C-alpha cells in the first residue's frame, strides 16, 4: 500500500470525479 | 448496539 | 446502508467484504490499508454477549467486490489470514470503546483498478477534517432498513452502498444516547430539521468512514462503523471509531508483525 494510497485507479489516476465527491468537497468550508 | 450468496470455491 | 444510493464501480476499492466459512454468510465490511493489512471493528471478531469469537480459520476476506452475492470471478480476490489482532483494550462490556482490530493476510494481494489500499490520517488532515459540519462518506452491503426481519421486502442490497454524511458537534452525540461516549468514538447523520437522511445499518460494521482531502486529493479512512441504535432514527446517530486516535496501536502492531 503506502504511496499511493487513497488514489483510485478509475477515478483520481484519470482525473474523472464520481458523482456524488463535491459534495463532500463543497462541505469543507 | 454493535452494527443467498453464490458458492465461492 | 439506509437511504444510500448504488455505488460506482471502483468508487471504493478499499472496502473488502469478511466472509465466514461455513454457513458461507456475509459478516462484517473492512477496509484494504495495504497489501496484506486489513482494518476493521473488534466487534465483528470477539463479541462474548452473543457469542462471538472467530479465529483465523474461520473466514475468508473478499476483495475487489461490488455485487454483495455474485462470486465476481476475474475481479475479486480471496484471501485467507494468517494472524488477527484486537485492541488490547477493546471494551466490548461496557461501550464498544476501542474497537478496532487488524487482520494480516497469509500472502500479498495484487492491486487493480478495483483493489487499491486508502490512506491512514496524520495529525494535521486528522485536525482540518475531523470538524462538525464536514461530511465523510460510509459504504456497505448490510441492510437497507432496520427492520423488514424474517419478513416481507427484502432489505438486502444488490451491490455495495454509499452514502454522505455529516459530522455530528461532540455534545450533539453526547445528548442522543445514554451510552457512555468517549474521545475515541465520533457519531455522523443527519439532524431532524436538516431534512435530508442516510446512516449504515446491521451488516456495515468494520467498513471505512472516509474523506478526501482538498490539498492533495487522496482519501483518508476517519472512522469504522462501530455502533448505533436502530439505523437512521430521528434525533439518533450513528457511532464510529475514531481511527486517528488509534493509530500509535495500529503503527506498533504493523511495526512488530509484519
Amino acid at each position: 500500500g503506502e504511496a499511493d494510497c487513497g488514489l483510485r485507479p478509475l477515478f483520481e489516476k484519470k482525473s474523472l470525479e464520481d458523482k456524488t465527491e463535491r459534495e463532500l468537497l463543497e462541505s469543507y468550508i | 448496539x454493535p452494527x443467498d450468496f453464490e458458492p465461492i470455491p | 446502508i439506509v437511504e444510500g444510493s448504488d455505488a460506482e464501480i471502483g468508487m471504493s476499492p478499499w472496502q473488502v467484504m469478511l466472509f465466514r466459512k461455513s454457513p458461507q454468510e456475509l459478516l462484517c465490511g473492512a477496509s484494504l490499508i495495504s497489501d496484506r493489512w486489513v482494518l476493521t471493528a473488534a466487534h465483528c471478531l470477539l463479541y462474548p454477549p452473543w457469542d462471538k469469537n472467530f479465529t483465523e480459520n474461520d473466514l475468508l476476506v473478499r476483495i475487489g467486490k461490488h455485487s454483495r452475492t455474485r462470486y465476481e470471478r476475474n475481479i475479486e480476490k480471496i484471501s485467507m489470514l494468517e494472524k488477527i489482532y484486537i485492541h488490547p483494550r477493546y471494551n466490548w462490556r461496557e461501550n464498544l470503546d476501542r474497537d478496532i482490530a487488524l487482520m494480516k493476510l497469509k500472502k500479498p494481494v495484487a492491486f487493480s483498478d478495483y483493489i487499491h489500499p486508502v490512506c491512514l490520517p496524520d495529525r494535521e488532515t486528522a485536525a482540518s477534517l475531523l470538524q462538525a459540519g464536514y461530511k465523510g462518506r460510509v459504504t456497505g452491503w448490510g441492510n437497507l432498513k432496520e427492520t423488514w426481519t424474517a419478513n416481507v421486502g427484502k432489505g438486502q442490497p444488490s451491490v455495495l452502498q454509499v452514502v454522505n454524511l455529516p459530522i455530528v458537534e461532540r455534545p450533539v452525540c453526547k445528548d442522543s444516547t445514554r451510552i457512555r461516549i468517549t474521545d475515541n468514538m465520533f457519531c455522523a447523520g443527519y439532524k431532524p430539521d436538516e431534512g435530508k437522511r442516510g446512516d449504515a445499518c446491521e451488516g456495515d460494521s468494520g467498513g471505512p468512514f472516509v474523506m478526501k482531502s482538498p490539498f492533495n486529493n487522496r482519501w483518508y479512512q476517519m472512522g469504522i462503523v462501530s455502533w448505533g441504535e436502530g439505523c437512521d432514527r430521528d434525533g439518533k446517530y450513528g457511532f464510529y471509531t475514531h481511527v486517528f486516535r488509534l493509530k500509535k496501536w495500529i503503527q506498533k502492531v504493523i511495526d512488530q508483525f509484519g
